[PDB]
């Protein structure tokens, strides 16, 4: 365990962090020309269309961030028996086991279907 | 140890659907219902309980009627994703799951896990069935969140969150309050009830058979373990079945009706939850998911987008046996002797007067007599002339389980002394 | 706020930003190749102060106008000067650039200052690797106020400060 | 933080400003010495100029970086323009005060590190994670949806691998069983320097680092040569500097951290310094991965993907529940390391066919 | 996505716009679209002298020149019937194939420098530095040589490019067999 | 205690309405997220440490990173297009809003706790025999029922 | 104490959210909300009644993780062809 000094300190962090941030973009901001233009402000690519007028994006990155929180829900059950460990022995182990192949056999469904779609 | 088979079964098909054609698929899902069935009788008697899983006669029976309903709604289910088959298994383990538990918090991850499947099952892609998806999703999801601050503040009133606790004043009683929203609305209950006739309308046919049998069982199936005050009863009582018939009254179509229909038998229902005999919403389920399992096997074989009320007519010049099957289903879901549906409607209204709520009860009976109308007009619109309808007289699969859902309803509807014996401990 | 209103600002900034030339080749020609040269195992300017090479105009100061200069891509390149920060330079490589060069047709810009404002020209066919980081060294010194035409006149450190854009 | 004190508030927020700044100088500095590398790498010889060790260069760098126009691109979210870059520094900067660089009290007098969390790996996987979120915001805020699509290539690329690096931390977890870095620190210093047990683990750490914008994926993407990357193109004085520099914290991080867990951060059998051993080996591990960044290819992001989800992280977990089986039964200690080290030789035998 | 590949961004070299109609992550079809580079030598030479256009024929194609240098001046030959020496048809080969290797050397190194490592554009192009320098010597240039003539070559060798050569070649073959 | 306590709360309700009043997506889900630091602070104010490290990596880090995965394929950033607005539904609604509030207040008013227990700080330490164990077999169920969830995205995205 | 009637007032504010939204997703957003109020309650109640309210909120994560996927999906699938996700754009099902 840790005392929660610790975590205030870790708000003090933050504090630091932020405040050297914002005085970063200050510095930045304040000194320069500032002589907006029209083609200036203008997003990129010689008068319209880097991209464009595009349909929406592939749903492949849907697929990765959906597959990334259920394998992060599975890391935050694992992590707890990652801990205590030799108190809960063959049980524990058989627990985890079993849980991890679940999801293992879940993986291996999306995989021998893939995501290259 | 009937779970155990219901997960393994479900496992190896996830992977060998890739090896095996989804027929082959059908195949072995209808063989690890069929053996889950046959493995629950072999317990009858036996209950068994490992952690929070807690099996009763509660557990057995309604399992029991799920992985019925599971089997006949696989029958139909012909389309080439194995996919389509492996989340009715899903739902059938997941509702075991849900009677076979008193933790609230196992309850709503079993609600999930027995829910999530019949979200997806429901995309034949027909434009309806996206609309009936996003309420069906929304709504229980919303469900879902007062259900859980309502575990919440059941923890909150008790240190476990395993039902049956002492309870307090009015923190326990809003607890249940909170818990009753999530579980009328499972169950079909007014003034919760207004996903349930889209839902059953834009849903393929087969599996509103599956849904408005196994979820409605399952549903009441975890209302038992809860000891609803009488005001909240009566109140759900009254206003789902006034709507149901009532909003039934007004439907042109078979199968918005018989949405309306299933809410005011949930309401009916509802009545046995004032005693919690188990016996008599048992026995009241047995009948139910028999007859509406048949009517929606007729109605697939008729067709599984939507089916108007005309489509049913000259049914029995067109199949006679299906005709008198849909007749008999009517006049039990309208609980008429010699059918089984008396015998269900009796023993709720018997838990319910040993209660002592009397008006509900009238009211209940006076809804239950206006009922008749269009359960005629169903029933008796077999013999009328047949008009212009796709009809698909079914295999022999179909057939026979039409056939053996009547035979068992006026079976136990003319010697209900035969089965009822053993509804307890089991005899 | 552009480098200026202080004796010791001004100069300091200066130097940051000769040293600090970031050049953003708009390789057109064989000009560009004899750029490209100034960066391999015998001549590279990445000692200066212009190894690293930002693609993306928003983030570089010098633009090297290395090649022929056809028409079609005038406005093109024109809009990649306007779309750079303000303290931005532009150097015209080459003959084909600087002046119509041989190419002295219907084709070829004869002069790419029409499009964009020239900070240093520097002829040549191509002009040798050297030479450029000639260019490059007198631009260095021309945006330190350390720069002189042949008429005695001190030049501006940055060209595109005076042009009323549109 | 069972046996180890804590420092007054002030002095907590005095160790971070310090370690703040000498991040700063120590990525204006690591730049220089990137590009000298990559010079001697490629014959040609780096920046003779300014310095004469180039040591004045950065500062003509930083003197450009601000009155260089900060820009607010038409298109573009007002708020989140701005915001992005300091979310991506801001989570970045944090994390590295964790990590050990001496015994307690030699920081002459109070700490050496600046927190201590009982729970450390989950607070370095969150502000890990906090990191991928300023990226692709930065990349929806500029408006442009080319840089958009790099923006989300970046995204579910370290969103994967940031995945696999839970499994990765997994495995010594239940060998030192604290989420404190000074326990497992001090476990390897007791029965020595963690990799020698779990080696395989340790690759798809270090392969994981490589995802995180270090190098070869290299489909990140940069706005060169490529779908162009998002997170940048759009800025321009400042805020292009800030999103450089959380990069590069990041990849010192991950150099820092290497050694940290599976190797030996600092605790030397040797000598037993305080700094520079740790110093030293995060010397090692850039100058290797710099040997990465200049003489290896780029991956195209699908090769990335099937490399990275079918390969490293089943690997991961597999070794994970091997280690949890052995320190749950506990049998010995010495099966772990006769596994890895007969793993290392598998994986090593394979390469020279 | 009919996504809008700008000219020289990104970083496509050769200045040239490109449409990629695109949905996803594979490729539906690029439009090409050229002419940013349209200058007008079949316009030009149409005004120069025989002599003068072999200033203008090295210009097009810039890293392989001698090829077009050799093509037009056998094309006015044959047209007017110019006797070769073979000592010049001996140093048009050398030199042919000379600018040849310096030409492959840029491809290779522009090809992998695009996408792949940046590391192995220099050591080729280092090598190229070298064969430049060999026309310098007999030139004065380092490419749109002027030394091709209708007969021939311009004039002689100096005595200290053939060393070079000999140099540059025996150093050559374990260079190219190490990018191999 | 309460000055950093009002602090965090009144930043939790403030996120929470604009969580729900802001029509920017993009800005609503950014409150959330931000409520959902606030929320892990008070987390592990509450004791329960661990529980606050994966609010912010699963919840922050992880669900809210799909919604806007999501919403930033399909644009929908400007939610205000296909009204059928039903303006008075908008005052009509927040009425709900604080009747469901009101009751939970009823039921939550005059009701003290005792609320003085040695969590230890909610360390996984101690979680992990109670996961593994009297939890081991929701745990398991909520595995089959993540391995569904997965096979229920698949095949309803499923272009084919 | 607070802390319990915040989570009422998250809750309160999430069926509001539910109720006012046009959009799927800001609705999806608002009953995560209401998820996240739950959790509060269940952490104080556990801090109350001994631990076992942590260990709930964390399968309440795990439940919400499922529901968020299946849901998206869900959203992808209808929202895909289809025109702005305003909720009220779907009402070929009338009683
Ligand atoms: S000036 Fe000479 S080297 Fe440059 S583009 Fe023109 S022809 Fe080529």
């Amino acid at each position: 365990m840790a005392p929660i000094q610790e975590y205030v300190g870790t708000l003090i962090y933050v504090g630091v962090a932020l405040f050297i941030g914002v005085a970063a973009l200050l510095v930045g901001a304040l000194l320069g020309p500032k002589k907006p233009g029209r083609a200036k402000l203008m997003p990129y690519e010689s008068g319209n269309d880097p991209a464009g007028e595009v349909k929406r994006f592939p749903v492949h990155f849907y697929v990765v961030a959906m597959l990334f929180i259920l394998f992060d829900v599975e890391v935050a059950f694992l992590w707890p028996y990652a801990v205590s460990a030799g108190g809960l022995g063959l049980y524990g182990f058989l627990g985890v086991l079993a849980f991890t192949l679940l999801l293992f056999v879940g993986f291996l469904y999306e995989w021998w279907k893939g995501v290259m779609r | 140890m009937t779970l155990a088979i219901l997960a393994v079964f479900s496992v190896a098909l996830t992977l060998l659907g890739f090896v095996l054609p989804p027929q082959g698929v059908k195949r072995a899902t209808l063989l690890g219902l069929a053996l889950a069935l046959a493995s629950l009788l072999l317990t009858w008697g036996k209950p068994f309980a490992f952690g929070p899983y807690a099996v009763d006669g509660v557990s057995q029976v309604f399992t029991l009627l799920a992985l019925l309903g599971a089997l006949w709604t696989v029958g139909l289910v012909r389309s080439g994703r194995f996919e389509f088959y492996l989340l009715v298994l899903y739902a059938a383990l997941g509702m075991h799951l849900l009677a076979s538990t008193r933790h609230l918090l196992l309850m709503l991850v079993a609600l999930e896990a027995l829910s999530l499947p019949l979200y997806a099952l429901a995309t034949w892609r027909r434009g309806q069935g996206l609309e009936a998806a996003l309420k069906y999703f929304l709504l229980g999801a919303l469900a879902a969140a007062f259900f859980l601050y309502g575990a919440a503040l059941f923890y909150g009133a008790t240190g476990s969150l395993v039902l049956g606790a002492p309870g307090e004043g009015p923190l326990y009683a809003l607890a249940l309050g909170l818990l009753l929203v999530g579980l009328g609305f499972k169950a079909a209950l007014a003034p919760f009830h207004f996903w349930t006739p889209d839902v059953y309308q834009g849903s393929p046919t087969p599996v509103v058979l599956f849904m408005a049998t196994s979820v409605k069982a399952a549903a009441f199936a975890a209302l038992l373990r809860v000891a609803a005050p009488p005001e909240a009863l009566a109140l759900l009582v009254a206003l789902s079945v006034v709507v149901g018939n009532l909003a039934a009254l007004a439907q042109k179509e078979a199968k918005r009706l018989l949405a309306y229909s299933s809410i005011a038998h949930a309401g009916y229902m509802a009545l046995a939850l004032y005693t919690g005999n188990a016996q008599a919403l048992g026995f009241y389920l047995l009948t139910y998911v028999l007859a509406t399992g048949l009517a929606f096997a007729v109605l697939s074989q008729i067709s599984p987008d939507r089916v108007p009320l005309e489509a049913l007519r000259g049914l029995y010049r067109k199949d006679p046996l299906l005709g008198l099957a849909f007749l008999v289903a009517m006049l039990s879901l309208l609980g008429l002797p010699p059918l089984a549906g008396f015998w269900g409607k009796y023993l709720a209204f018997a838990e319910a007067a040993r209660a002592g709520a009397w008006g509900v009860l009238v009211l209940a009976l006076v809804t239950s007599a206006v009922s008749a109308y269009y359960y005629l007009g169903l029933g008796l619109a077999v013999f009328a002339r047949p008009e212009e309808t796709p009809f698909r007289p079914g295999p022999p699969w179909a057939r026979a389980a039409v056939v053996a859902a009547g035979v068992l309803l006026l079976a136990l509807g003319l010697l209900p002394g035969l089965v009822l014996p053993a509804l307890a401990a089991g005899g | 706020r552009e480098g200026i209103l202080f004796t010791t600002l001004e100069k300091l900034v200066a130097w940051g930003r000769s040293n600090s030339l970031w050049p953003a080749t708009f390789g057109l020609a064989c000009c560009a190749i004899e750029m490209m040269a100034s960066t391999d195992a015998r001549n590279d300017l990445a000692r200066f102060g212009s190894e690293v090479f930002r693609a993306s105009p928003r983030q570089a100061d010098v633009m090297i106008v290395a090649g022929r200069l056809s028409k079609k891509m005038a406005p093109v390149m024109r809009r990649v000067w306007e779309q750079m920060p303000d303290p931005k330079w532009v150097i015209s490589m080459g003959a084909c650039a600087s002046s119509g060069g041989m190419f002295n047709n219907y084709a070829i810009v004869q002069n790419v200052d029409s499009v964009v404002p020239v900070d240093v020209y520097v002829p040549g066919c191509p002009p040798r690797p050297e030479a450029l980081i000639y260019a490059v060294m007198q631009l260095q010194k021309k945006v330190r106020g350390q720069a002189y035409n042949e008429r005695g006149e001190r030049l501006p450190p940055v060209a595109a400060w005076k042009r009323t854009r549109g | 933080t069972w046996s180890y004190p804590v420092d007054p508030y002030w002095m907590v927020a005095l160790k971070a400003l310090l370690v703040v700044v000498g991040l700063l100088t120590a990525f204006a500095f690591m730049t220089l010495i990137e590009r000298r590398l990559l010079a001697r790498f490629q014959v040609r010889m780096g920046p003779n100029r300014v310095g004469p060790f180039g040591l004045l260069q950065p500062l003509a760098d930083a003197i450009k970086s601000i009155f260089k126009e900060d820009i607010v691109v038409a298109q573009a979210d007002r708020f989140l323009f701005v915001l992005a870059p300091l979310i991506s520094v801001v989570f970045a900067l944090l994390a590295f005060g964790l990590i050990p660089f001496g015994p307690p009290g030699s920081f002459f007098g109070y700490q050496p590190w600046v927190i201590n969390l009982d729970l450390g790996i989950l607070y370095l996987f969150a502000v890990s994670e906090l990191a991928v979120y300023g990226i692709f915001l930065s990349g929806w805020a500029s408006g442009s949806k080319y840089s958009l699509l790099g923006s989300l290539r970046s995204s579910a690329s370290l969103i994967s691998y940031e995945l696999g690096l839970g499994l990765a931390l997994l495995a010594p977890v239940l060998l030192v069983g604290s989420l404190n870095l000074n326990d497992i620190v001090n476990w390897q210093k007791e029965h020595g320097w963690l990799f020698l047990y779990a080696f395989p683990a340790f690759l798809v750490y270090l392969i994981a680092s490589m995802a995180e914008a270090a190098r070869t994926p290299f489909d990140l993407p940069e706005a060169e040569q490529e779908l162009v990357g998002g997170y940048h193109t759009e800025y321009s004085s400042i805020k292009w500097a800030l999103f450089q520099m959380a990069e590069y914290i990041h990849f010192i991080t991950a150099s820092a951290l290497i050694p940290t867990l599976f190797l030996g951060g600092w605790t030397m059998p040797v000598l037993e310094v305080p700094y520079l051993w740790m110093f030293l080996k995060i010397a090692f591990f850039l100058f290797f991965f710099i040997w990465i960044r200049a003489t290896w290819f780029r991956l195209r992001y699908d090769q990335l993907l099937r490399f990275g989800w079918g390969f490293l992280f089943p690997l991961a977990l597999l070794w994970f529940l091997v280690t949890a089986l052995v320190v749950a039964l506990d049998l010995p200690r010495t099966y772990l390391l006769y596994l890895s080290a007969l793993s290392f030789l598998v994986l090593l035998g394979a390469v020279l066919y | 996505m009919t996504l809008n590949v700008g000219p020289q961004h990104p970083s496509t070299h050769g200045v040239l716009r490109l449409m990629v109609t695109l949905s996803g992550e594979e490729v539906l079809e690029v439009v090409p679209h050229i002419g940013y580079l349209h200058t007008g030598f079949e316009k030009t030479m149409e005004h120069r002298t025989y002599l003068q256009n072999i200033t203008y024929t090295p210009r097009m194609d810039y890293l392989h020149s001698f090829a077009h240098d050799l093509a037009y001046a056998l094309a006015v030959e044959k047209l007017l019937g110019a006797v070769v020496p073979p000592r010049a048809e001996t140093i048009r080969v050398i030199l042919n194939e000379l600018s040849r290797l310096a030409s492959h050397l840029v491809f290779l190194g522009t090809g992998l420098l695009d996408l792949g490592a940046l590391t192995p554009f220099f050591y080729a192009f280092r090598e190229r530095e070298t064969i430049l320098d060999l026309f310098e010597w007999v030139t004065g240039q380092r490419f749109h040589h002027n030394y091709i003539r209708i007969g021939g070559v311009k004039e002689d060798l100096p005595e200290e490019f053939v060393p070079e050569l000999k140099k540059l070649l025996e150093v050559l073959p374990h260079r190219i067999d190490e990018y191999e | 205690m309460s000055l950093l306590e009002g602090l965090a709360l009144f930043l939790l309700l403030l996120s929470g309405v604009l969580v729900v009043t802001l029509r920017n997506a993009i800005h609503a889900a950014l409150a959330l997220i931000l409520n959902f630091l606030v929320l892990a602070g008070v987390y592990v104010a509450l004791d329960a440490r661990f529980l606050g490290f994966i609010q912010v990596i699963v919840y922050a880090g992880a669900i809210v990173v799909l919604f806007l995965f999501v919403i930033m394929l399909l644009f929908a950033a400007q939610g205000e297009i296909g009204f059928d607005p039903l303006v008075r539904s908008r005052p009509l609604a927040a009425l709900l809003a604080l009747g469901v509030a009101g009751i939970l207040a009823a039921g939550l008013w005059g009701l003290d706790l005792a609320f003085t227990q040695d969590l230890k700080g909610g360390l996984p330490q101690a979680l992990g025999p109670l996961l593994y164990g009297d939890w081991l077999f929701v745990l398991l169920a909520v595995g089959f029922l993540l391995m569904a969830a997965t096979v229920v995205a698949v095949a309803l995205v499923e272009p084919g | 104490m607070s802390y319990l009637l915040t989570s009422a007032l998250l809750f309160a504010l999430g069926v509001y959210g539910v109720l006012t939204r046009r959009t799927a997703i800001l609705v999806f957003l608002s009953i995560e909300l209401m998820l996240n109020a739950a959790n509060l309650s269940l952490v104080g109640f556990a801090r109350a009644y001994g631990l076992d309210g942590q260990v709930a909120a964390l399968m309440v994560i795990a439940v919400a993780a499922a529901e968020v996927a299946v849901g998206l999906g869900l959203i992808v699938a209808i929202f895909r062809h289809r025109e702005s996700t305003a909720v009220d754009d779907l009402s070929e099902l009338r009683g």
